[PDB]
């Protein structure tokens, strides 16, 4: 549900277009994330690890 | 894109710079 | 909407497109 939850009800939302939100909040635009969606992935995953 | 979907985008200028 | 004013919104384009 992104940050949704935390205000009031939780309204689910696709992953993707909860980390575009969250690219527009930082001044990135959200295409950038949509280009890069695999790399962006791939990177997360292998900081996780 | 993954996720893209095919549809219109309409133009405000187009049908009246025909005019 | 209470409040709400008359007045004239101007068009760039529209003198424009005359053209
Ligand atoms: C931007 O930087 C990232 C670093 O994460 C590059 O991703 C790497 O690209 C090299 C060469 O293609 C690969 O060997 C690495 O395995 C990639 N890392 C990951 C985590 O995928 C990315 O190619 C760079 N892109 C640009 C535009 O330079
Ligand atoms: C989201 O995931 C669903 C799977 O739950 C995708 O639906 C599948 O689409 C493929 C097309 O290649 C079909 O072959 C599958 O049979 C579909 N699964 C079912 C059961 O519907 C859906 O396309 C995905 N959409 C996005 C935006 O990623
Ligand atoms: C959106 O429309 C384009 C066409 O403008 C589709 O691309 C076509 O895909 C079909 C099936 O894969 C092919 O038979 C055509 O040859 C393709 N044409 C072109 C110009 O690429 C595209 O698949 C459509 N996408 C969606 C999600 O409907
Ligand atoms: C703001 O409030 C004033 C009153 O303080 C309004 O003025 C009155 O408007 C009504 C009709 O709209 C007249 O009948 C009264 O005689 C007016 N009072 C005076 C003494 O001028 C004003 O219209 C209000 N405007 C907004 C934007 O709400
Ligand atoms: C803005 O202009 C409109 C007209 O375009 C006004 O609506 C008129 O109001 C007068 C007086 O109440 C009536 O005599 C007319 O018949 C109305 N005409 C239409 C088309 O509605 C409106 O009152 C004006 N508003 C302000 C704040 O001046």
């Amino acid at each position: 549900s992104g940050w949704t939850f935390g205000a009031g009800a939780a309204l689910q939302i696709p992953f993707a277009m909860q980390m575009a939100y969250r690219f527009n909040g930082i001044g990135v635009t959200q295409n950038v994330l949509y280009e890069n969606q695999k790399l962006i992935a791939n990177q997360f995953n292998s900081a996780i690890g | 894109v993954i996720g893209i979907v095919n549809n219109t985008v309409y133009d405000p200028l187009q049908p009246e710079l025909d005019s």
